[PDB]
């Protein structure tokens, strides 16, 4: 994350961290329940081996909270995409079940037409991660939020040099230095309405990290519901 | 009627035969009052574990 706030306890409770051989996070998650994690299909590639940590907001210190899981089933999307990141999305069931607790909670799915029609028409959604604090940085040790202003489509689509697709939605600012960046991919864009805090996108791409005209590029959950709750039952 | 306010639903709201119908997410149960959405567990989905 380019700018923004280091989630303080008990904050950002459903971020997933997929960690590789090497015990390195490279992308995040979304805890949507005790067996299922969301991700981004394109972070699929980005390891031959990965688990899911929950829990962490510090990765040079172990705060406690901390547990690893492995992955029983990776269930991707059969329209991704690598060519254009489109239908970038995946479900992961893990071997054992997460514990809630402080810091690891999930979030709550939300109904396609309420999502489409009250969610993804408030001003902003909130995304969070340990991608980089800076577009050719190195990723962050914190965990961290940004709130993202959600952007009209029009507006994106001019913005993009690369295809936008009916399942990519557009956040962030056009000037201001505050985006999402690489290793935030598959983690949560979450919309609160009445201090609940609903999924309403997966971090996908963007063109570098928090550029002038350029916005941060999620996949589009609200389309995905019906795909989502079918994945959850098996 | 779901653009007043959600239709005074905590959560989702839905327009049904010219009403308004409230429902909440897994792990909620909708109050008496059919609008507040209840938490079941003390782990509920989209909560802050302040
Ligand atoms: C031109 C965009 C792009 C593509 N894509 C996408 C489809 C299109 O066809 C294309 O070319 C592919 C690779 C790199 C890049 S990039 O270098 O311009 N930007 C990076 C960094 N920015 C961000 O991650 C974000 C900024 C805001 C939000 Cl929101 S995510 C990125 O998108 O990495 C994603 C891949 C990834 N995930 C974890 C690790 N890695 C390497
Ligand atoms: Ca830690």
């Amino acid at each position: 994350i380019v700018g923004g706030q280091e989630c303080k306890d008990g904050e950002c409770p459903w971020q997933a961290l997929l960690i590789n051989e090497e015990n390195e996070g490279f992308c995040g998650g979304t805890i949507l329940s005790e067996f299922y994690i969301l991700t981004a299909a394109h972070c699929l590639y980005q390891a031959k081996r990965f688990k899911v940590r929950v829990g962490d907001r510090n990765t040079e210190q172990e705060e406690g909270g901390e547990a690893v899981h492995e992955v029983e089933v990776v269930i991707k999307h059969n329209r991704f995409t690598k060519e254009t990141y489109d239908f970038d999305i995946a479900v992961l069931r893990l071997k054992t079940p997460i514990t809630f607790r402080m810091n690891v909670a999930p979030a709550c799915l939300p109904e396609r037409d309420w999502a489409e029609s009250t969610l993804m028409t408030q001003k902003t959604g909130i995304v969070s991660g340990f991608g980089r604090t800076h577009e050719k940085g190195r990723q962050s040790t914190r965990l961290k939020m940004l709130e993202v202003p959600y952007v009209d489509r029009n507006s994106c689509k001019l913005s993009s040099s690369f295809i936008i697709t009916q399942n990519m939605f557009c956040a962030g600012y056009d000037t201001k230095q505050e985006d999402a960046c690489q290793g935030d991919s598959g983690g949560p864009h979450v919309t609160r309405f009445k201090d609940t805090y609903f999924v309403t996108g997966i971090v996908s791409w963007g063109e570098g990290c928090a550029r002038k005209g350029k916005y941060g590029i999620y996949t589009k959950v609200t389309a995905f519901l019906k795909w989502i709750d079918r994945s959850m039952k098996t | 009627l779901c653009s007043l306010d959600n239709g005074d639903c905590d959560q989702f709201c839905h327009e049904e035969q010219n009403s308004v119908v409230c429902s909440c997410a897994r792990g909620y149960t909708l109050a008496d009052n059919g609008k507040a959405c209840i938490p079941t567990g003390p782990y509920p989905c989209g909560k802050q574990t302040l």
